[PDB]
């Protein structure tokens, strides 16, 4: 139970060092505020 | 270096002027940012 237990922090160890997507629910709160921010800069660019 | 009314060619702002290392070519008079409001100009009395 240990050995399965320190492998397996081991295996989440190696996925984070590994793909990029897994965070993509807190990467996408950080570019949707971002984005919004960059669309409210852009909009006084408009002549209206 | 300090904050001043400044009037290019009847562009009037309010800002600090500082040295740019931006290079406009012969024909720009004026640089602008993302939001479409200048942020770097040529001096009509020396060309830097
Ligand atoms: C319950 O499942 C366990 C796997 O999670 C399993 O443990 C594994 O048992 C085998 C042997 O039966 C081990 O195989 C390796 O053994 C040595 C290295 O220690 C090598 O000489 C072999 O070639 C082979 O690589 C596994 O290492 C071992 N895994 C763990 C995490 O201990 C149990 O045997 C299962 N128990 C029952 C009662 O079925
Ligand atoms: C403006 O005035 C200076 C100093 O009298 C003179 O040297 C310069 O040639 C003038 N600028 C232009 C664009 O000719």
């Amino acid at each position: 139970i240990a050995n399965q237990f320190n492998s397996a922090i081991g295996k989440i160890q190696d996925s984070l060092s590994s793909t990029a997507s897994a965070l993509g629910k807190l990467q996408d709160v950080v570019n949707q505020n971002a984005q919004a921010l960059n669309t409210l800069v852009k909009q006084l660019s408009s002549n209206f | 270096n300090k904050c001043v009314n400044f009037n290019f060619n009847g562009l009037t702002g309010t800002g600090v002027l500082t040295e740019s290392n931006k290079k406009f070519l012969p024909f720009q008079q004026f640089g602008r940012d993302i939001a479409d409001t200048t942020d770097a100009v040529r001096d009509p009395q020396t060309l830097e």
